[PDB]
């Protein structure tokens, strides 16, 4: 319900700042480590809720190999949570592996839908 | 003879639920009698028949 | 509110029916009926206890028949329509001492004595409260109180001032089994009797509770096993991902 | 019957997830398995892992609210006693 | 095709309980719904078998309840089962709702399911209030008078709606016979709303504790979740049999064994334990009209939750601040319930006001701010710039 | 798509009452189902608004009914509406069943619809009997006595089940409180069975008075059969208003205004008018076990009907012998009802036995023989060899 | 949900009748028509046609059963009269 252009806007303003980044990105790294989705073998873009048309178009536009890897990571997380264990520590996602891979597709679909409604509520100057 | 135990009790479901019900019958009876006799022997000298025997003695 | 307005809390005496396998001492109920009939029946009622519920708990059939026939109930009117009276039977209820509430409040200085047939469930504390209230009357109220006249001090009653004076005194009842009938013994016996009058299902309820708790614990553990046996094939499932060739 | 709107869960054959390829799954018959396998190991080690990860979230708010209730209950029992009547008569009046 | 699919009725039974594809990841908190179904069947059956002996006049209500206790065979089992099963129904319903707002089940595919749930919650609160009023003890009567005299705060038609509720001028024989007819009736409305709850669930299926889609591996409900529900059914029956047979008047108040007397106030009028937090919410506001508006707002604030949750991932499984403030909310609810059972003395009015403010600030302030903060932390923890 | 289809509940409303394709040829006999649904809503609402004032003891039942009639506002409207509405309910239900028996609605696709209808018939017979027994007049006590005492003919268990039905040793305060709780209950079971009646109907649609298929031209239910239903809805309301406001006690018996007396037998014990044919069937067998078996078989003979109809044409629209013997069956039912209100005297027992034999020979002897004769006549009238 | 069994009525578009060819249907707006047209002709001529077609089937069994009921009623009135007691005893026993 907060669309990703707003999140990216705030995050780019934080990361492009010299002071704000050096205070806030350590807190975010500790937040990511405490969150513990990586221990179940999941990247964060497997966590986003997919039942809106924006994410349905982003998942439809995602390429084939990325979609197969995403489906495997999801099925592995379900089987892991079914047994109340974690994954072995060699099977955890590393920080370099936790890449934003769906985010350009989400940002493109959101810019498309925003331009769509701004051109549906278009008004002329006459 | 586990094959004979299976072939008599667990192969047909008619025989299976029949012995389920037969065991439930005899379990209900002897479980009731065992719980009453334990409860009465635990509460000795407190039930009515003990006080009745005391005031009859 | 203050501690006086709350009342002092009753301590935890060691009743013979405290505990999940225990039972009312039925001789205690018989002695408590005697103390009720000889002391408590002057002011309090027992409106919910029929005569037939005492048969086989505390007294014999004829022992209850005679105690019921020593009373007089309203009969159906005779063939001329005049009212009639009747000796009691086992179907009738234990009669109170007063015909209405106004006779009660007149006889006991404005206050109405509650009917005792549910009083250990109607009071916070239960048997400990009834026992400690009956034996809690000091010989003098504490130095500083202003007790209204016609009222007595008892710290377990909320507020302190109760309209019941101390009714239990040493050897005012003689028991038929030769028990030394002191204040504490008589209060123990009436509180066991009033607890029976409130909960006459107590023994059967605890016995059935033993049966259900045993059967349901066995069913719970056995169902844990059957759940683990059914879900074995899903808990021991293995996924292998060979990434498909690009096409 | 009429067809209804597009949902997010189909049925056995058309669930509506992504296409799956290259995932193999293996599973053994429970009649050939041991249920209650590893229960004494999981009962002490897995339960300690789960407790250690998930107890600060539960027992820091529980501690805050229990200390709050204990302190307020102590203040009430103080103010409705003889030693603390002056502060009661200035805290309500 | 199979006969369980090629029927009319067995098609519905098959589609809902036999071949229903459940996500395999769902934990033991997904048994509270079948538990509430079992509880509802318990309440309806034991209530019917007690209504066969209950008389509803004001001079016969209390003594008819004791006629059920003392004279009807196994009637103490029925009464203690009905009362403790009502309280167990509410504890399980609180767990169902707390699971729902922990795991994000209220969110955008399932908002109509959440709203049918809120309607069911309001109806169960009303049913239990009427059923507690039918026994006509001392807490029953005075609870009825304070809750119905709440409605006299409406400045135009309040006296006439309270005289229409009472059927007269205070709680007496028309009020008690009304409350019995309604306490029968509202459970069957609850059964209809539960059928609608299941219908709104069935279109999108249940969630899972990961919050990711569950469309990828799924398990039919028969032979897996039937037995996983059977585990909790036998546990619930075990714990209920404990409270029914060994400790029956524990959750209740002792003053419902005093018959109802309109002239003596019992010096602390409190409802049953599950309505204590809403009672403390109502008691915290120093006005009666704003008090009932704030109590109804305290239960209608569950509808603003799918619009104030401002985060892109569903549930609190992978968030630390959402977990922390969730359990702050839960122990705030428990403190609110304990404040509602105390007198209006000096630390308790401030504690109840601050806890009511925390209850409302959770839905309206805490969830949006924490959702936005967790969104941008999830972003900048893993993107580089 | 449209929101009336995209929604969970509105698509059910749409699919049943808005877009539901009905055969265009169906006549005003197809309004009886909508009429019975309106009747059920009338009975439930007026029953709740009288149970808010009814007391169900043996001492207070009759006088609480007159408390409804005398001093609660519009209570005579509610009681006369409930009683005459129950009688109108049974008249419209007899028309629904006789339409289904005329037009072959019991035949090969709709046998599950016919069977759920027969279950509904049994349940509303039971509901109307219990609700008569809750009045506790003189007719209701002795009707309860006769009908309950008929179960004593079961040779090993009958005394135990009649003592379990009574709750005692005759019809008394336990029996009246039991009958009130059940008369309140069973209409919700009837509403659930009506939902199942509609679910079994919806899979194949209604029949049509031709008996030929109606899949060719069909019109939606909205704004055609909604208003064609509204015609008979207002006509039914008019005739019911006549019977409620101008002859409110015509369909009743005057002995129910005597309070119930176990010591006076009223010298002619009859049930309400719609149970009179089954009462005559029961009375016309010189036995008790065979009598109760014959009455229950008279209700259960309607299930044999889809297997004894031996004709290739659905319905009686184009058959002349089937029309003749159908109206013989209908006026046999009316004579059976008139015989059940008469005393056990000399010509009436032979008339009741012969009419019972005609009732059972219709379903079992007349319909197969006549239908195969009509089959052979339809063949040889138009093929030549 | 899953698809259920084969029925004999589909929905709008796939009802399940035969294919239709060569049938043309015409209809006029009711706002351009006269409702209650021909009510005074159909009320007297069509009503008589429908009555003439379907009245022997209804009124021959009604006549049979009403005559049977009147005859049994007259016999019951005769048997409990003063003139017909001497048949009533030899009739009942
Ligand atoms: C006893 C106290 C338990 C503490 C030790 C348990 C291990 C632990 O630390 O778990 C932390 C654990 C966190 O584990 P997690 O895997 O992060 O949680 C995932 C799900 O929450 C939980 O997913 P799940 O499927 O595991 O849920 C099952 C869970 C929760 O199950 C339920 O929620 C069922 C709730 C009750 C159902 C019956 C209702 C009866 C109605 C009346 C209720 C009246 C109250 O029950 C259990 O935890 C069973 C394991 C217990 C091991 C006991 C070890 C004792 C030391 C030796 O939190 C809990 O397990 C809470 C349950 C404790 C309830 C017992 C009291
Ligand atoms: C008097 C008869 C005068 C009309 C006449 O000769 O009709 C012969 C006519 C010959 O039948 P048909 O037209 O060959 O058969 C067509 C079907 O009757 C079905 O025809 P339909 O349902 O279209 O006709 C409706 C009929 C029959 O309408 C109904 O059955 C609806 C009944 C409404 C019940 C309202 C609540 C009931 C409350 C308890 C009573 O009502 C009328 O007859 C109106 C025409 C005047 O017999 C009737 O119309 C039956 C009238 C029963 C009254
Ligand atoms: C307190 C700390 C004590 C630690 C106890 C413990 O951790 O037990 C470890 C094993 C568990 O054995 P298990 O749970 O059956 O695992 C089976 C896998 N094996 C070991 C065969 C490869 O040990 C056991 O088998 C324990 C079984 C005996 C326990 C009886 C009840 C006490
Ligand atoms: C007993 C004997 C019966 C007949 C023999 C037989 O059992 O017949 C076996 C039939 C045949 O099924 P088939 O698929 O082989 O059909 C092949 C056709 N060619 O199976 C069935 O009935 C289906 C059984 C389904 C069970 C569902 C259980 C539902 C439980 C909940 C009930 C409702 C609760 C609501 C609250
Ligand atoms: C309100 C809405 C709620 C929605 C969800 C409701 C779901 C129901 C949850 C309640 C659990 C019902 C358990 C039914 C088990 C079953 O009937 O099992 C049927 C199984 C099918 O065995 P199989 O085919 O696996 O056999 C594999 C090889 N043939 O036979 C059994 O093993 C019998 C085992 C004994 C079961 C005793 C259960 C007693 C239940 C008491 C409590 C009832 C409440
Ligand atoms: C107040 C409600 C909102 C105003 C109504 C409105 O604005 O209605 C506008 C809506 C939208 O209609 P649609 O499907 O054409 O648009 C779909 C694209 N959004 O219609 C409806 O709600 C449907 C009405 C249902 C009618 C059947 C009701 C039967 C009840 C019994
Ligand atoms: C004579 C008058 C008696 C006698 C002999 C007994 N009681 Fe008691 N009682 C009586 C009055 C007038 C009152 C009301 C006092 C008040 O202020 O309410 C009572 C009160 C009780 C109570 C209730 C106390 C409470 O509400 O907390 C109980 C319990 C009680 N009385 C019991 C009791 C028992 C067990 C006796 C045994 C001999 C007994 N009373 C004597 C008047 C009188
Ligand atoms: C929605 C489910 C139900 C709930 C939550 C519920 C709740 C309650 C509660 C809390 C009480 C008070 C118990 C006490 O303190 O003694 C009660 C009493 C009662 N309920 Fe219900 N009830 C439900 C269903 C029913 C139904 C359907 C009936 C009627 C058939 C019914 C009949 C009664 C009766 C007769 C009492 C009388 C007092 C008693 O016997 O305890 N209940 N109910
Ligand atoms: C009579 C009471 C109720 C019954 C019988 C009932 C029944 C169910 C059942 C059987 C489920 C599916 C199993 C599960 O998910 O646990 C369910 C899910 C759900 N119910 Fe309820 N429910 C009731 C009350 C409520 C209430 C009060 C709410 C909240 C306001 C609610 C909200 C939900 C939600 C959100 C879900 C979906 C949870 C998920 O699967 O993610 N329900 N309900
Ligand atoms: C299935 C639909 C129903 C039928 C056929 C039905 C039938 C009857 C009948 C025939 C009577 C006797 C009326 C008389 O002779 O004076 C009656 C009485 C009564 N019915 Fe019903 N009833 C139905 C539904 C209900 C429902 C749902 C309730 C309760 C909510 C109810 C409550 C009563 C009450 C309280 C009486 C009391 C006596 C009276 O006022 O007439 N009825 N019912
Ligand atoms: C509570 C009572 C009942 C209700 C609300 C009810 C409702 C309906 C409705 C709405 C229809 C569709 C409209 C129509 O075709 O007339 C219908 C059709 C039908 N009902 Fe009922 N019904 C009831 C009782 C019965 C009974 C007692 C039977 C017979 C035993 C029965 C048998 C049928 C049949 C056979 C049809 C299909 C008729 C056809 O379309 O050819 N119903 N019912």
């Amino acid at each position: 319900p907060q669309s990703f252009t707003s999140i990216a806007r705030i995050g780019d303003y934080i990361l492009k700042s010299p002071v704000l980044s050096k205070l806030c990105v350590p807190v975010a790294n500790q937040f990511i480590n405490l969150a513990g989705y990586k221990k179940l073998g999941l990247k964060f873009d497997d966590l986003i809720a997919e039942e809106n048309p924006i994410m349905q178009t982003a998942l439809r536009r995602l390429p084939e190999d990325e979609s197969y890897a995403r489906a495997y990571r999801i099925i592995r997380a379900h089987q892991t949570e079914l047994t109340h264990h974690l994954l072995p520590r060699n099977e955890w996602i590393k920080a370099q592996e936790d890449v934003p891979y769906l985010l350009p597709y989400i940002l493109e679909a959101e810019a498309a839908a925003k331009e769509k409604d701004e051109l549906d509520n278009i008004e002329v100057s006459k | 003879s586990f094959s004979s135990l299976y072939k008599t009790f667990f192969k047909r479901n008619a025989v299976f639920v029949g012995t389920i019900f037969a065991g439930a019958f005899v379990f209900q009876t002897v479980f009731d009698t065992a719980i009453t006799s334990w409860y009465e022997n635990h509460n000795k000298g407190k039930l009515w028949k003990d006080v009745k025997a005391r005031i009859a003695a | 509110m203050t501690a006086a307005e709350h009342g002092l809390h009753a301590p935890a005496y060691a009743w013979s029916h405290n505990g999940p396998f225990e039972t009312f001492d039925h001789a205690s109920i018989r002695r408590g009926y005697q103390v009720y009939r000889e002391v408590c029946a002057a002011c309090h009622s027992l409106d919910r206890v029929a005569w037939r519920t005492l048969v086989g708990v505390s007294h014999t059939n004829e022992e209850v028949r005679n105690m019921a026939e020593e009373f007089e109930y309203d009969d159906e009117p005779d063939e001329q329509g005049n009212p009639k009276k009747r000796p009691g039977k086992l179907s009738d209820y234990i009669p109170g001492p007063y015909p209405n509430e106004q006779a009660a409040r007149a006889a006991n200085q404005g206050a109405l004595p509650p009917d005792l047939s549910l009083i250990v469930k109607a009071r916070h504390g239960g048997c400990d409260y009834i026992f400690s209230l009956l034996t809690g009357y000091p010989d003098e109220p504490p130095a500083g109180v202003a007790l209204p006249p016609g009222s007595n001090y008892n710290p377990y009653f909320p507020g302190g001032s109760i309209a019941m004076a101390r009714v239990l005194f040493d050897d005012m009842v003689e028991y038929e089994d030769g028990t030394p009938a002191t204040t504490s013994q008589m209060a123990k016996d009436v509180t066991t009797f009033l607890n029976w009058c409130a909960e006459p299902e107590h023994d059967e309820r605890k016995r059935l509770g033993l049966k259900t708790v045993i059967i349901l614990s066995s069913l719970y553990l056995l169902s844990i096993w059957v759940k683990k046996f059914k879900w074995a094939g899903i808990k021991t499932r293995k996924f292998v991902f060979n990434p498909p060739k690009p096409r | 019957g009429p067809p209804s709107g597009k949902t997010y869960m189909g049925w056995w054959g058309h669930m509506g997830g992504p296409k799956q390829k290259g995932i193999t799954s293996y599973a053994v018959s429970p009649y050939a398995q041991k249920p209650l396998q590893g229960i004494f190991h999981n009962a002490v080690f897995n339960s300690f892992r789960r407790f250690k990860s998930q107890f600060l979230y539960v027992l820091i708010p529980a501690g805050i609210y229990w200390y709050w209730w204990k302190n307020g209950n102590e203040y009430n029992e103080f103010l409705y006693s003889k030693a603390g009547r002056e502060e009661l008569e200035r805290v309500n009046v | 095709m199979a006969f369980r699919k090629s029927n009319v009725y067995l098609s519905l039974v098959n589609s809902y309980i036999i071949d229903s594809p459940q996500p395999s990841s769902i934990n033991y908190w997904w048994n509270m719904g079948s538990l509430l179904g079992l509880c509802l069947v318990i309440q309806i059956v034991t209530g019917i078998f007690m209504a066969m002996h209950y008389s509803s006049n004001i001079e016969l209500a209390f003594s008819s309840v004791e006629h059920i206790m003392r004279d009807v065979h196994n009637g103490y089992i029925l009464r203690y089962l009905h009362a403790n099963g009502a309280s167990f129904f509410f504890m399980v319903m609180f767990m169902h709702m707390a699971k729902g707002l922990y795991y994000g089940s209220y969110r955008s595919p399932r908002v109509t399911l959440w709203n049918v749930g809120v309607i069911i919650f309001i109806l169960t609160i009303a049913t239990a209030f009427l059923g507690y009023c039918c026994v006509y003890g001392q807490m029953s009567h005075w609870g009825a008078t304070v809750i119905t005299n709440l409605f006299s705060a409406i400045p135009f038609v309040g006296n006439d709606i309270v005289s229409w509720l009472w059927g007269g001028f205070s709680v007496s024989n028309p009020t008690i016979q009304r409350f019995f007819a309604l306490h029968y009736l509202v459970p069957f409305i609850i059964a209809a709303m539960v059928i609608m709850h299941l219908m709104a669930l069935h279109i999108h299926g249940s969630s899972n504790p990961l919050g990711i889609t569950g469309n990828l591996d799924r398990i039919p409900m028969h032979s897996y979740f039937i037995f996983k529900d059977l585990v909790t059914v036998f546990l619930f029956m075990l714990i209920l049999a404990l409270f029914v047979f060994y400790s029956p008047n524990t959750l209740g108040h002792p003053d419902n064994y005093i018959p109802g007397n309109p002239l003596v106030t019992p010096a602390s009028i409190v409802p049953e334990w599950y309505l204590l937090p809403f009672y403390a919410i109502l008691r915290s506001i120093p006005d009666k009209l704003l008090g009932v508006i704030t109590m109804f707002a305290a239960i209608l604030v569950l509808l603003v939750l799918p619009f104030t949750d401002r985060s892109v991932v569903r549930g609190n499984t992978f968030k630390v601040l959402s977990k922390f403030f969730f359990f702050i909310f839960v122990f705030n609810f428990v403190l609110l319930g304990q404040i509602g059972a105390c007198h209006v003395e000096v630390p308790y009015v401030l504690m109840g006001q601050i806890a009511t403010f925390i209850y409302f600030a959770y839905f309206l302030i805490i969830v949006p701010v924490i959702s936005t903060i967790e969104n941008v932390l999830f972003y900048i923890g893993r993107v580089n710039k």
